[PDB]
């Protein structure tokens, strides 16, 4: 990914994360737990869905037969037809290849972007209360129970509540 | 004391399409497809010949309606629907080939 | 056909308030696609932006740091105008004041502060000197003849002169005023005409001094 | 009309434009924008609009 | 914003280039104005390279980093003006463009004071120098053949938008008593267009 | 936006910001003030202008008439012409759609990039003197007057000057 | 670059860096030294190489002559052929221009991305032991000898080893 999160500083994906694209995995006195983030997951889904809406569609132009499979047309005009058709085949094959390559590059970079955005959103939330690990983990200095972890996920987390304890723990 | 970053927006934006979304509203947009026609043959700077009643192929044979076009000189030649190549009835063999030649003739 | 028309007194006493108005026609003071500015010009300071107001789903004002403590620019949406108010004036505020529209002309929707239309200007003098009327004397013609009017001893600037109520413009020269040692201004306006037309055509100079509300006509004859 | 200048012509007149595409006439001749089916294709010249 | 040169003369048809040096370079934000005497500035070039509405094709702008240029491809008499560049809200100091045109000698006229003015106790004598080029001229007052000094003021017009000439007025001011004490009032004019000085005069009460 | 600043952590745009694309809004003892940043604004403008220079241009190729509107050509050759023209219409309509979609995606992401770049440039300027709010705001710990705010905008700001006061305020 | 590292906060490139695309330049008691980073360099190289593998290839379609250079074909059919060929020339010239422009934009942004990724990877490594300069430099508070600098480059650097000394130096 262009941003360097997916297949980047985040070592690998979670096969257990079946409910979402992106999620949180925590460690605290109470144990371990994993939860998907739907806002980031939905943003990625909506954008991929948009590409498919664009690519799966009508070319309303209807083309009639201009040659004949049973009784071949004159050879001069027939050769012009075939040359023109083969030229169009070449253009469209090239177009299709480039479209899919371009869209795939963007799709991968897009997913990588959404992962990065979620990470940075969390980093800003708990400023001066935690430090970046480098594996996509935040080491939190104060005690953070399941209600505290769920507040981070929820986005209600209040850093000023735990700042004195966390800051002083450095 | 604090300083804040931002970007401008407008109440009435303009909708565009992207690869990922339809009808994304942006600050600005400029049309790339021309829809406006000028209902005249804009001929400034070109020697123009408007054939009118004279058919292009009539310039070679000379029915009465083509009497003023027997030796014309032109950068731009204009055929009209009312143009006729003939007086005594008939037609050219390979007529369109000949029209294509004369259209490019100068 | 946007037109900015400027009014307000061109004489302000030191320490008091300068008040000018710009009346807009052809566009709206509250238009999304306009910014309404004041700019002044003096032979010393050159061209100097003063401030602005504009509407973008609420009114905004910005002012030049040099006048920020003294200046107010307010829109009137009843009369489609905007004003300039400058408090505590000093001789350094003597200048020509212009209103001007910007932000009509933009680079991709970003006001780039292009001033596409300007008002005619209001010359403002800061002085404790009472205004005085200008005396007008003929400069009599004695195959081309020259005649004129001497416009003497007025304060402050400006004076305007026309001929035959504006029907005569060709060959007219109205000279820039000179400040005399008395501290009053003077100028002349002259015109060259066919000497033959002296016996038939009437020549009258029309002199206007708006600060003193003076309008005077003077017949000039051989 | 000798008062306007154009290099793209069709039976209905002249396409005067610097745009890359046109939806006026598929049989226009001369030096022309390329004909497309769509009536409009708006190109963004600014950022996403996020109003208050 | 800093302009160069501060002023220049050029003949009709000349290519004229004016420069603005800017603290910081932004193509979009730099515009040019033309201001004729007694008028508001008019916007000629906006965004550096774009012509204002109504602006003839002989005017063009270029930009390169912090240096910006206004060019008049072929100068015209009507282009006599002062030019100001602008970036954001700061205006350059301006460049005065004067026209160089063939030499033309002044037509000279003298006007005695009016009988009306005399009754006020002052007399004003005005020497008109009409439609001359170039601007340099000397005007001397003589009263009963005595050279005057320190009792006259001159005023000069801006270049004419049609013929590019100047006009000049000199006004001699005397008390009525001083005016009535003398007979011959003479205005002597030196201009390089004349083969020798021209003198116009009148005799009091004639 | 791909970076997640515009329509991202920056909640919304400023309608009052009429002089620029990107700008600063401050709060200090002296009050509030808004100012546009031209360097970032110009970079975005120059890049959009570049796209337009590319897209608004000459196709010097001139095409002559190959059929006839008044007296229709032979039906076989006429059908070949029409088939070929309609095929070209299909190619170009597809090309135009994809061009504009691709360019629009990039244009939006480009603007979002420039906003992010300006934010990160400021963050680096006042390192250890302020903290990220999360709304695109920097909470500055020391007293910062209008000359101090203007130094941040100008890019002359000297963090070492106010570091003892700001650091100790944590 | 889209990310704003190359031709961005990193003022300029190093002509002396001949062995790599991206590298490190240090300053410590022992002096100065420059070293290329191959992992980032290889990632960029592999990706550019991928584009070239895609673009330098076979169009297996073979086209025969359909007109004649020595004895010109009939004028009607000849004009149809020429119109069709010129239309194809127009399509392909447009395609080639857009392909190269699109790929070049991505190639420049890609290189800029890899530079940014390397910078952020280092920043995370020495968290709370150094501070961002803003020129792409990390001011390190503790004493860092050549073995310490080589540990940063190598990616083995252990921040906990020098954290007490570095943190207390603020
Ligand atoms: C996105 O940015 C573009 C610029 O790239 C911007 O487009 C500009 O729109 C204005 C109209 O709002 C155009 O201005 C016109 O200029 C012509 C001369 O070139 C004038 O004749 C026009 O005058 C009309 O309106 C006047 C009163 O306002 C009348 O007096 C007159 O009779 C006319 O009716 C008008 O001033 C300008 O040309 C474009 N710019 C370009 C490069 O084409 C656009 O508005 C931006 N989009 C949004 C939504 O802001
Ligand atoms: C145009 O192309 C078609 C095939 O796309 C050619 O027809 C085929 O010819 C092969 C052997 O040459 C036959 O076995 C097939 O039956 C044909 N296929 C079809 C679909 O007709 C045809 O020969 C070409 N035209 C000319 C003038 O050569
Ligand atoms: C090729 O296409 C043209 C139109 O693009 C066809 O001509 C039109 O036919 C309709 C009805 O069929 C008429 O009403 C129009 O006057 C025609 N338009 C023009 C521009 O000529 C033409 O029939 C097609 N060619 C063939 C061989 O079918
Ligand atoms: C089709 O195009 C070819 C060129 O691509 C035309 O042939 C050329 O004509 C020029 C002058 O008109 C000659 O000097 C060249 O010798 C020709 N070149 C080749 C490669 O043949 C040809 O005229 C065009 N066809 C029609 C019907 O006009
Ligand atoms: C977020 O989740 C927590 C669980 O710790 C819950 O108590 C809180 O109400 C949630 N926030 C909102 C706004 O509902
Ligand atoms: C930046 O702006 C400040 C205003 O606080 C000014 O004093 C300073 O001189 C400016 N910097 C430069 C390099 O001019
Ligand atoms: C990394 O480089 C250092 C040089 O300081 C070396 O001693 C160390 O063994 C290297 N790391 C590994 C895993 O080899």
């Amino acid at each position: 990914g262009l941003f360097g999160a997916i297949a980047g500083f985040i070592e690998n994906g979670w096969e257990g994360l079946i409910d979402g694209w992106y999620g949180f995995r925590h460690q605290n006195a109470q144990g371990e737990g994993t939860a998907a983030d739907y806002k980031s997951t939905q943003s990625a889904i909506d954008q991929i869905t948009g590409k498919l809406n664009r690519l799966i569609e009508k070319t309303n132009q209807q083309f009639e037969l201009i040659d004949n499979e049973f009784t071949e047309v004159e050879k001069q005009i027939g050769n012009v037809i075939n040359w023109t058709r083969d030229s169009m085949t070449e253009v469209w094959s090239y177009n299709a290849e480039l479209l899919v390559a371009m869209e795939n590059q963007h799709t991968i970079d897009l997913a990588d972007s959404e992962m990065n955005k979620l990470y940075e959103r969390v980093k800003r939330q708990l400023r001066e209360n935690a430090e970046e690990d480098g594996t996509g983990c935040f080491e939190i200095f104060h005690k953070c129970d399941d209600d505290c972890m769920a507040s981070i996920r929820n986005n209600t987390y209040d850093h000023s509540r735990y700042r004195e304890e966390a800051m002083q723990n450095r | 004391d604090k300083i804040c970053l931002g970007h401008h927006a407008v109440s009435n934006g303009t909708k565009v399409n992207t690869l990922t979304e339809r009808g994304v509203e942006v600050v600005n947009a400029t049309e790339t497809v021309e829809r406006t026609n000028v209902p005249r043959i804009c001929s400034k700077g070109k020697r123009t010949v408007d054939l009118g009643q004279c058919g292009l192929l009539g310039t070679i044979t000379g029915p009465p309606q083509c009497d003023q076009f027997l030796e014309f000189s032109a950068d731009l030649i204009i055929e009209r629907r009312e143009g006729s190549d003939v007086c005594y009835p008939g037609k050219f063999v390979n007529e369109e080939a000949l029209r294509q030649i004369l259209r490019e003739s100068g | 056909q946007v037109q900015l028309q400027q009014s307000g007194p061109g004489l302000v006493k030191p320490s008091q308030t300068l008040s000018l108005t710009c009346a807009i026609s052809g566009d709206s003071v509250s238009s999304y696609n306009a910014v309404w500015n004041w700019i002044r010009q003096s032979p010393s300071r050159g061209l100097e932006w003063l401030g602005r107001t504009y509407y973008r789903s609420g009114w905004y004002n910005d002012y030049a740091e040099s006048v920020k403590s003294r200046i107010t620019i307010n829109p009137d949406t009843s009369k489609n105008q905007f004003s300039l108010q400058l408090n505590s004036v000093t001789p350094e505020d003597t200048a020509v004041y212009y209103c001007a529209r910007s932000g009509h002309i933009t680079v991709f929707g970003v006001n780039v502060d292009a001033f596409d239309m300007w008002g005619q200007g209001t010359m403002v003098t800061v002085s404790s000197a009472s205004t005085k009327g200008p005396s007008v004397f003929p400069l009599a013609p004695s195959g081309t003849a020259a005649l004129g009017c001497l416009v003497k001893d007025y304060f402050p600037e400006p004076v305007t002169v026309s001929w035959n109520s504006g029907a005569l413009t060709s060959g007219v020269h109205t000279f820039p005023a000179v400040l005399q040692s008395s501290g009053l201004y003077s100028l002349s306006s002259v015109v060259t005409v066919p000497s033959s037309s002296l016996g038939t055509q009437t020549y009258i100079c029309n002199v206007n001094h708006k600060p003193s509300n003076t309008k005077v006509d003077k017949k000039v004859e051989p | 009309d000798a008062n306007c200048e154009g290099d793209c012509y069709h039976s209905g007149g002249t396409i005067i434009s610097n745009l890359p595409f046109q939806n006026i006439n598929s049989r226009a001749v001369g030096k022309c924008p390329r004909y497309v089916k769509q009536e409009s294709l708006m190109l963004a010249t600014g950022m996403k609009n996020v109003p208050e | 914003m800093t302009q160069s040169p501060s002023s220049l003369s050029a003949s009709v048809g000349d290519r004229v280039t004016i420069t603005c040096r800017t603290s910081q370079s932004l193509s979009s934000y730099t515009h040019w104005y033309q201001q004729k005497p007694g008028k508001a500035p008019k916007l000629l070039i906006y965004a550096a390279s774009s012509r204002g509405s109504g602006v003839p094709s002989r005017f063009s702008g270029s930009g390169s980093g912090t240096d910006f240029t206004l060019t008049i491809s072929s100068l015209q008499p009507e282009d006599f003006a002062t030019y100001y560049c602008q970036q954001s809200r700061t205006f350059g100091q301006g460049t005065k463009v004067e026209i160089k045109r063939t030499v033309a000698a002044p037509s000279v006229f003298i006007f005695p004071p009016s009988d009306e003015q005399l009754k006020s106790g002052t007399a004003s004598v005005v020497c008109l120098l009409n439609n001359f080029y170039p601007r340099e001229a000397k005007v001397q007052w003589k009263v009963d053949n005595a050279l005057q000094s320190g009792n006259s003021q001159e005023s000069v017009t801006e270049q004419d938008s049609k013929d590019s000439t100047y006009s000049l007025s000199s006004t001699l001011t005397l008390s009525k008593a001083d005016y009535e004490k003398h007979k011959v009032y003479a205005c002597e004019v030196t201009h390089q267009g004349l083969s020798s000085p021209v003198t116009k005069s009148f005799n009091r009460g004639e």
